[PDB]
RNA sequence: CUAGUAACGGCGAGUGAAGCGGCAACAGCUCAAAUUUGAAAGCUGGCUUCGGCCCGCGUUGUAAUUUGGAGAGGAUGCUUU
């Protein structure tokens, strides 16, 4: 029952996925596509730079962890990064 | 942001600087030829919103119509044959607009912009190198321009009915009888 | 002069307000 | 008609053509200080100031051609008249 | 008549005390180039391919 | 009671539980069954007793049981008469609806009116608004607001204090009057409240005081110090203050939350350390911070005035105005309690600018004792030159510079007193000199009948939408 | 081609799909 | 024909009919007239003809419909332009209270 | 197909469309108006040992970003080469 009256809820099963879409006695060549679309696939992962490694690795080496006192560094800091995207190039790199 | 200022100044083309400006350059353009070609745009905020850029392969040309009539009107504007005589004088090149400068009592005077279809610069350039393919020879020739566009009545509605889509191929299907195998 | 302590202070027509037929503002002019 | 249940829509940014700029407003009123006054409109800021008004008004439709832009010229260049007294 | 009357200053005679745009600064104007270190990469690339 | 011993829903039980708030209090108690209940409830609540918390638990539980989205409309709409009020609301509201799927948001007067518009139209489904920018959006904006389960109104007295008694009727008017709760707080009751309580509420509701009777009025010995100082030199002053009247006890009270968040983090280049209160922290951030506070010998704490009103202040030695108060009669009247109160002896005082010389005035006409403070202008820290050159080389002190800035003005010009604080008397290139800027960033400043047309008549009929 | 022309076409290429019956 | 008929009346040009109808009035001050004979036209084939007294009359709106104009050559009669004619009513027009608005105007 | 319909012609000889609908085929985009201003980042030549050397065009504006059922800038967290 809908105490708002909204067709939108009968059809329900602001950010969505943009590169693909999440999805869920018959023919040969309908299953040989079944199965070349849901074959695992190499993943490719992303590095980093070796000068990228040195930033955040001086970043670490001056201030351990303390990720507010980064971002206001500014030597080693050239660039203003915010705390959130320090932590987060951080846990990419695999020291916290 | 100065071409904005050079937008609403040529709004005001009554005004006492404009007017004194304009009257100096027609008498500027009187002691000069016919057609003869500008080093650059004489008002460069109307150039350059009609696609001038500072790059090697575009000209800017000055040419004069003499204005009145033939009591016959002719079917194009003053516009048009002002870019068709710059086109026959510079037969390398292909027009790509043109905008009014001046206008006396005897002569409406007009400046084209001209791009170079065999320049490398314009060549490599993307955004401007449909021009040099071979479907836009002449375009002022055969009614491509900005002022053809406006005198065939290449517009939408229901006030265009005989001009959308060329006026001698609408009336030709119109005027065709269509014989089918089973009538 | 400021009467109440903390507040505030208290605070050509071409036309003349008659009434109409409905008994609304009818402006003559 | 048919009973649908209306929804209503997301403020078009065309229907926002109707222009509200500051900053064009600024070079509108910046220009018609650089560039000046054109022959009919030095007429009709001389009317104005004689208190020729309706003079004024029958004077620029004839050059404009419409009452609505007889309306708008009369009323910049009351303005203007306004703003000069209030430097001077 | 005055057939060449002196400009009245009516609008540049009030002085304006704010920049017209209110627009927020990028953070670009603030810190070290980004196309400077674009660059230097491309030639660290080729002093180091020599 | 306690907020677990009330039945509410997992999320927001375990959202007051990260706010570290146990114990419910007087209005808490008896207004949050009732509204959960259904029935339409008036109270009577000094504002800081927790009446906040009180109207939002039903808004969340209402749009989370009827499962609300952006798509739906607007949900629950509070009415609240300032600004810097309306920022308390939307902050605590953000730690109370963090488990939720809800939308919030806010909509006040001297924002921008183009963002507010694209907020509204994408979907809130808890609109907190003050009344001018609320009839702007409900006539003009298009945004849903047919699915509208409650309206609340918060600090009624002081809407109809400020001139939005006009408003108010229409906004009652336009809103949706069906099978909605109205909920409505003022801590005076006048006619006009009376007036406004009968054409909002349905039929006979539950009427509930907390607000004590006895208050402490003032003498003529409770002195109130002032200090004349230029609008250029008003933070260089303040920082010559509190840099040699450290190790002892210091609250300044400011105007805006990004003028506390700006000058707070300001204070940490210029080597001064100031513990600080605005709505943008969490909640028991703030409680532990004023628990440091209370506890602490020596220290400096800087909170909005708003805040502090709900507060309880300890003894201190000064307290410290540095921006115009929202209640100047309550403002007088308490801070004059909480410096002259205890053993203690505490001096309160005020920063005033040359163009506010009609407070003194208005001090003398209410008979409270003065004390002026000479101010000799050798002793300045003249730290403006570090300060504009640490502004304009920071992004984000400079970004916390314009909002401060921005939030400075719309708060003086949102002022009740428009004689004594005006907003066309103060020179805005001082202004941003204090923030510290060669010039000063682009603020609106302004964000009887005569002369018909001839011939016109008044409106008689015809569709208008 | 240009390079906003480029940058639609690395992130958003036509893809390889079928439908069901 | 109507306007040959009137000495006493001037012509105006194109009224805009996205202004307001109380611009006639500031129109009519202008060229100062205290009658306006509007002509407007809907859908580029109807007419509705309007007479006002014009700062604070009464205004009549009527349809106006089966139009003979002088040049169509059966008519055979002519006058002069400019002469002072003779107004023949008819008695309802005295009897109904709305035709004695009528008349007047 | 609409349709010899509307509409216009001494409302003669006559002239004469379009919207909707059913199909064929479908694909969207590029500029000017904004300062990269913490770095004309853009391009024509012609000398080359083919990797990079100079001559210039151009700030009266060449690259990147944006093109109004949009967009920018910050923040934010995933997702793509």
């Amino acid at each position: 029952s809908e105490s708002d009256a909204v067709p939108q809820q009968q059809q329900q099963e602001n950010h969505i996925r943009q590169h693909d879409l999440e999805l869920e006695s018959k023919p040969e060549v309908l299953r040989a596509l079944e199965r070349e679309a849901t074959r695992p696939v190499e993943k490719t992962v992303r590095h980093q730079s070796e000068r990228e490694r040195e930033w955040l690795q001086r970043l670490v080496d001056k201030h351990g962890d303390d990720v507010a006192a980064m971002a206001r560094d500014r030597k080693l800091n050239p660039y203003q990064q915010t705390a959130s995207d320090i932590k987060r190039r951080l846990k990419k790199a695999g020291l916290l | 942001g100065a071409l904005k200022y050079l937008e609403e100044l040529s709004k005001k083309k009554q005004s006492d600087v404009v007017r004194f400006l304009l009257r100096v350059r027609c008498w500027e353009y009187r002691q000069l030829n016919v057609i003869h070609r500008a080093s650059r745009p004489s008002r460069p905020d109307k150039a350059r919103r009609l696609g001038y850029k500072a790059k090697q392969g575009y000209v800017i040309y000055r040419v004069r119509v003499r204005r009145g009539g033939r009591q016959l009107k002719y079917q194009r504007s003053l516009r048009a044959t002002a870019e068709e005589r710059v086109g026959r004088r510079c037969s390398n090149l292909r027009v790509l607009n043109s905008y009014w400068v001046n206008q006396d009592s005897t002569y409406k005077y007009y400046e084209v912009i001209l791009v170079d279809p065999n320049h490398k610069a314009i060549r490599r350039d993307p955004r401007i190198n449909w021009i040099c393919n071979p479907v836009h020879k002449h375009r002022e020739c055969r009614g491509l321009t900005s002022t053809g566009k406006k005198s065939r009545g290449l517009n939408k509605g229901h006030r265009f009915n005989k001009t959308r889509a060329g006026r001698r191929k609408t009336w030709k299907r119109h005027n065709t009888l269509s014989l089918w195998r089973y009538r | 002069e400021i009467l109440e302590p903390f507040v505030d202070p208290p605070r050509d027509r071409n036309y003349r307000i008659e009434k109409d037929a409905n008994g609304g503002i009818r402006y003559v002019y | 008609g048919h009973k649908t249940t209306r929804r209503v829509l997301k403020e078009r940014p065309s229907r926002r053509k109707g222009a509200q700029s500051k900053r064009t407003q600024f070079v509108r009123s910046l220009i018609r200080e650089v560039a000046g006054l054109a022959p009919y409109e030095r007429r009709v800021i001389e009317l104005l100031r004689n208190g020729k008004d309706k003079r004024a008004r029958k004077f620029s439709k004839k050059k404009l051609g419409t009452f609505g832009r007889a309306k708008r010229k009369c009323e910049e260049l009351q303005r203007i008249i306004a703003e000069s007294r209030r430097a001077h | 008549e005055d057939p060449y009357p002196d400009t009245v200053e009516w609008f540049t005679s009030v002085e304006e005390k704010m920049p017209l745009s209110a627009a927020p600064e990028p953070k670009r104007r603030f810190i070290p180039s980004k196309n400077e270190a674009k660059q230097i990469m491309k030639l660290v690339r080729a002093i180091r391919e020599g | 009671q306690e907020f677990s011993e009330l039945n509410l829903s997992e999320k927001t039980t375990k959202a007051i539980a990260e706010m570290g708030f146990t114990k419910m209090t007087e209005i808490q108690r008896r207004a949050i069954p009732p509204a959960l209940a259904g029935k339409d409830v008036l109270g009577a609540a000094k504002t800081g007793s927790g009446k906040t918390l009180a109207f939002l638990i039903p808004a969340v539980e209402m749009l989370s049981s009827l499962r609300f989205k952006p798509r739906n409309g607007t949900g629950a709409i509070v009415v609240t008469p300032t600004r810097e009020l309306a920022l308390q609301i939307f902050g605590v509201a953000r730690e109370l609806m963090k488990y939720h799927s809800q939308t919030y948001g806010v909509v006040i007067g001297g924002a921008n009116r183009r963002a507010e518009a694209e907020k509204l139209g994408k979907g809130v489904n808890l609109l907190i608004a003050t009344p001018g920018r609320l009839l702007d959006h409900l006539q003009n904006t298009p945004f849903v607001f047919k699915n509208l389960k409650s309206l609340i109104i918060d600090e009624a007295d002081r809407i109809l204090e400020i001139g939005f008694e006009d408003e108010m009727r229409q906004i009652v008017k336009i809103l949706p009057k069906e099978d909605r709760q109205t909920m409505l707080f003022s801590a005076t009751q006048t006619t006009k409240v009376e007036d406004l309580a009968r054409i909002s509420l349905r039929p006979g509701p539950l009427y509930i005081n907390v607000d004590e009777e006895k208050k402490y009025s003032t003498v003529e010995g409770l002195e109130q110090g002032y200090v004349v100082v230029e609008a250029d030199k008003r933070f260089l002053l303040l920082f010559s203050f509190l840099k040699k009247m450290a190790k002892k006890k210091i609250i300044v009270f400011f105007s805006s939350c990004n003028s506390v968040k700006y000058y707070s983090e300001l204070l940490q280049y210029i080597d001064l350390p100031v513990l600080d209160l605005h709505g943008k922290q969490k909640q028991q951030k703030r409680t532990n911070t004023f628990f440091e506070f209370c506890n602490a010998k020596s220290g400096t704490l800087i909170c909005t005035d708003v805040a502090a009103r709900g507060l309880d202040i300890p003894q201190v030695d000064w307290i410290v105005q540095f921006d115009p108060p929202d209640d100047p009669r309550d403002y007088i009247h308490r801070v004059g309690r909480t410096a002259r109160g205890n053993n203690g002896k505490g001096r309160s005082l005020l920063f005033l600018q040359p163009c506010e010389l009609g407070f003194l005035a208005h001090l003398k006409a209410a008979k409270v004792p003065v004390v002026e403070y000479d101010f000799p202008k050798n002793k300045i820290l003249n730290v403006q030159s570090q300060l504009e050159k640490l502004i304009s080389t920071n992004y984000y002190l400079n970004q916390s510079a314009k909002e401060g800035y921005r939030s400075y003005i719309h708060a003086y010009a949102s002022h009740s007193l428009r004689s004594v604080f005006d907003v066309h008397k103060l020179d805005l290139v001082k202004v941003a000199k204090s923030f510290g800027f060669s010039t000063p960033p682009r603020v609106d400043i302004t964000l009887p009948q005569g002369r018909r047309a001839y011939g016109s008549q008044p409106r008689q009929g015809g569709r208008y939408k | 081609v240009l390079e906003k022309t480029k940058k639609r076409l690395t992130h958003f290429p036509q893809r390889k799909y079928a439908v069901k019956a | 024909d109507l306007a040959s008929m009137l000495p006493h009346g001037r012509k105006d040009a194109k009224f805009d009919t996205k202004s307001r109808l109380y611009e006639l009035c500031e129109l009519a001050e202008l060229y100062n007239c205290n009658n306006v004979l509007f002509f407007e036209a809907r859908k580029g084939k109807d007419l509705y003809m309007w007479f006002s007294k014009v700062p604070n009359g009464p205004t009549v709106k009527f349809y106006a419909q089966n139009l003979h104009t002088m040049e169509e050559l059966h008519f055979q009669g002519n006058c002069l332009k400019g002469s002072r004619p003779i107004l023949s009513f008819d008695a309802a027009f005295e009897q109904e209270p709305y035709l004695k608005v009528i008349k007047e105007l």
